[PDB]
């Protein structure tokens, strides 16, 4: 098992007409493999979606992945954008 | 297209670690 | 390291013969010198003063030279053609 790979190649041809979006050298990085694609990185840990409790077939389409986010309210976001300034 | 290999960005480790960024030490003329 | 030596420095012959310099022994900011004008502890801005980097290019390293009631005053003149 080898860590001194190279992962990212770059073709001769110089194709930087339609390319502003993509991730440049600073010519074009081609990788070996595809991107991961995750949706939030803090999980909610309790919220008995996930935690299954052993106590009493149903379904819920909950709204969006931000349920198990922890986000913040806004009164506080308020109350802090009052404390920025 | 099939046949334009391309080239390998090499990293060599020591580059990514710790390089830095002599007649600017005034003790060689 | 980074330090200049205290020593090995004697470009005195050729301000002797630098012809710019009124020197009657031989022939043949808008300052000169930083002795008014700091340098923020950098000794590469001394460079930019020409009379010291042509002491730094023409220099010489240098070994150093090793050694009555009433004066009498004589004014000698010392008058001497060499080369």
């Amino acid at each position: 098992i080898m860590i001194d790979a190279a992962s990212s190649f770059v073709l001769p041809i110089s194709i930087t007409k339609n390319v502003d979006v993509l991730q440049r050298t600073d010519e074009i990085l081609w990788f070996r493999g595809p991107s991961v694609i995750v949706n939030e990185r803090i999980i909610n840990s309790g919220d008995p979606h996930l935690s299954l409790p052993l106590n009493r077939n149903e379904k819920e389409s909950l709204p969006g992945p931000f349920v198990l986010g922890l986000r913040p309210s806004a009164k506080f976001t308020a109350h802090r954008l009052s404390m920025l300034r | 297209f099939e046949t334009m290999v391309a080239n390998p960005i090499k990293v060599s480790r020591l580059q990514s670690n710790g390089v830095l960024t002599i007649h600017y030490s005034l003790a060689n003329f | 390291n980074q330090l200049i030596p205290q020593a090995y420095i004697s470009n005195f012959h050729n301000r002797l013969t630098n012809e710019d310099d009124g020197i009657p022994i031989f022939t043949m900011g808008n300052a000169v010198l930083p002795d008014l004008q700091d340098q923020h502890h950098n000794p590469f801005n001394i460079l930019r003063y020409p009379k010291i980097r042509d002491t730094f290019i023409n220099g010489k390293v240098v070994s150093p030279y090793r050694l009555s009631g009433e004066a009498i005053m004589i004014p000698i003149t010392l008058d001497i053609e060499h080369m």
